[PDB]
């Protein structure tokens, strides 16, 4: 849930502990070496981000070991180290443990983690792949998966119908026979029936499937034309849909107009316009399928001011839903933030 | 007391959607319409389980066909 | 064609179920057992899913009484 | 599913390249430095665990075939950097389990073996709860409790403007509601404690139904490894059954029936084997390796339990790796592999 607090030493530019202590709601980040915060939890928690210290002005090191206070409806320790040559540890509570381990109240999705870089990895993508972020949040993936097994399971039914149609021309001619094959194709006959309404089956969940995707995608879309002017005050903002129907396999194209400039295509548009409307599109995103940790990798640094404002202003609505860090040198967040600490370049940091 | 564990929740469970939501108007909110999605994509996934189970078994008894 | 995906997979299963080794006798196998588990015990998995979801409603709607 | 292969570079012993190329069901290794490749598998699944110039990386490759080819490989440096790649495209951890859950493997060292046999009776339930599957209603079970002590105290919240409203329009419309509402809220409330007891009782008629055919296969077991003498698996408090215990008593062969550990012997050990091939019964995987586990097995032992894998085949892939010699001719391949190290048939 709320996280309470990071340990940190020995990590990437963390010479001594410097533990970081994480309000409910909204948190800050300043510098010009500070980046390396979100590094540390985005390792901890084993999502994908010279590891270890080594800085000439004091001696290399050979650990890393970075702790999360971060209490769960008690206070849950999570804590990860790593060495030359190395070994690595994981630690609930302090007390060693595997990695499987790591998810249980994870699953029983959680957290997002929003880098510059990740702004771009989404707005570039092909439009093929995108889909992927709203089928997620449609939760239509589960269905997806468990259907592409079952299809695979009955390929195999398949198979041993086709090996079973093999004898029973063999079989076209004592007692063992007739009662056989008389029963042979009494069986046979009702096991293709089995297989066709499964078939049909997978059409009514393929119908659920996509109804579940795009009762889901209307949703985004609202909150994406609604979040554009709640930033930019305002334009069109809208997500097409490449291939309207064969949705399941369909693209999404992102189109915005930010005010003055027609609406038209992104990038091209440029600017932190390009910037903004993710910051848009992904506050929206939020709404369909949210989650208590959001951290921002310095994000706003191509927006201006009130722009830069808007936003900060929505993370400082942004607070009773879900525990917002956001790292940057910008002032409007500052300012709006609630809590800072200061991170100077080895590093340093407390309030 | 008697039925099931699980009935008896559906029982409730209606009972309860209808005493915050669809109390008067039936007035459709951010978080009711989550409420909804949370639900329905969970039975369609619910009947994907017992999809891939439907599909076994028929593996299973097209195979005892056969030596 | 009609009723549900669901329901109609619980037609299904079942007469699967019976036809592999509900059949004369019904004989308990290693593999029957084994069937039987991982279907009863998924049951109460999906119960216990709807468990959550419940008390969630609960805590909501006793929330919404005050401020 | 089934592992086709392990690439092998630069790990712990591991200098050149050694590929080992793995059959579906039984296989082998043989070594007096071999240790080290369940570690690799160990490792690489992500699970616990002079005469040449120094190593800063380490890379080691799941061929594995899943109902494709599917490459799992990982890597490790100084400073260093880890990398993870499905099919050799890098990619994030939670992304490893997916087909996993959509438990997996096991992974059996003569550790693990005193793992069990060692810990106190209480904790070890956890694995039967496990094969019970009746863990994770546990799980949800807690949060609902949890989130029922919520709507709890806010009824206690409510009760308190209640008292205080003992006494215009406004009163007595909202008090007539009001409690008219709460008496309807704690009775949505208790009748969930009662869900909570069926699903408990579920839970339970789950456990000990799974924990009676965990019984049946344990003596069932230790007689065709012993030859025989009784095996059961007792419970401390046979009632509280979600927080009781389980107790392990054998008695090989000779001495009467009595408790493990003054037992000793590799009687001790035979025991274990004889309890995994039998909770392998309820709750099977299609991954199993065995790190010199029968090592304190005498002969016509090492036989019966090398036997036991002869015939455990079609069911799992198993790799099994020793020094001994009646699993070695009742393997099927074998690699050699000797201390740097070394690896073929």
């Amino acid at each position: 849930m709320f996280l309470k607090r990071l340990d940190v030493i020995g990590f990437k530019s963390f010479a001594e502990r410097i533990s970081v202590d994480f309000v409910k709601g909204v948190t800050a980040v300043v510098g010009p070496g500070k980046s390396n915060i979100t590094d540390a939890i985005r390792w901890v928690l084993g999502e994908q981000s010279s590891r270890k210290r080594l800085n000439l002005a004091e001696v290399t090191l050979t650990l890393d070991n970075d702790d999360h206070f971060l209490p769960i409806d008690h206070e849950v320790s999570v804590t990860r180290r790593v060495y030359r040559s190395g070994e690595s540890e994981f630690l609930i509570n302090n007390q060693p443990c595997r990695l499987k381990d790591i998810i249980d109240l994870f699953m029983d999705e959680a957290f997002s983690i929003i880098s510059q870089g990740k702004v771009e990895e989404i707005l570039s993508s092909k439009a093929e792949d995108r889909r992927s972020i709203f089928e997620e949040a449609a939760g239509v993936l589960k269905y997806k998966t468990r259907k592409k097994k079952a299809e695979n399971k009955l390929f195999e039914t398949q198979d041993n119908l086709n090996r079973v149609e093999d004898i029973l021309h063999e079989l076209e001619g004592f007692e063992r026979v007739n009662e056989r094959y008389k029963f042979l194709s009494e069986q046979k006959e009702d096991l293709t029936e089995a297989k066709n309404t499964l078939f049909q089956v997978i059409e009514e969940m393929d119908e659920e499937m996509t109804k579940r995707f795009n009762d889901t995608f209307v949703q985004i879309r609202s909150h994406f034309d609604q979040v554009f002017r709640s930033l930019f005050g305002g334009g069109r903002a809208e997500l097409r849909l490449t291939d309207p129907n064969d949705l399941l396999h369909s693209g999404v194209e992102i189109i915005a107009q930010p005010p003055g400039k027609k609406l038209q295509n992104l990038n091209l548009l440029s600017g932190g316009e390009r910037a903004l409307t993710a910051i848009a599109l992904l506050f929206s995103i939020l709404k369909v399928r949210p989650v208590p940790f959001c951290v921002l990798d310095e994000v706003e640094a191509a927006l201006d001011e009130a722009n830069v404002f808007r936003f900060a202003q929505y993370l400082k609505k942004y607070s009773s839903d879900t525990q917002f860090i956001v790292i940057t040198h910008r002032k409007g967040t500052m300012e709006e933030a609630d809590v800072l600490y200061g991170v100077t370049m080895v590093s340093k940091v407390i309030s | 007391t008697f039925e099931g564990p699980l009935d008896l929740l559906l029982h409730l469970i209606n009972r309860l959607e209808i005493d915050i939501y669809d109390i008067p108007v039936a007035k459709i909110t951010e978080q009711y319409l989550l409420y909804v999605h949370t639900m329905r994509v969970l039975e369609l996934d619910i009947a994907s389980e017992y999809l891939v189970m439907a599909a076994t078994l028929l593996s299973i008894k097209s195979r005892m066909l056969l030596p």
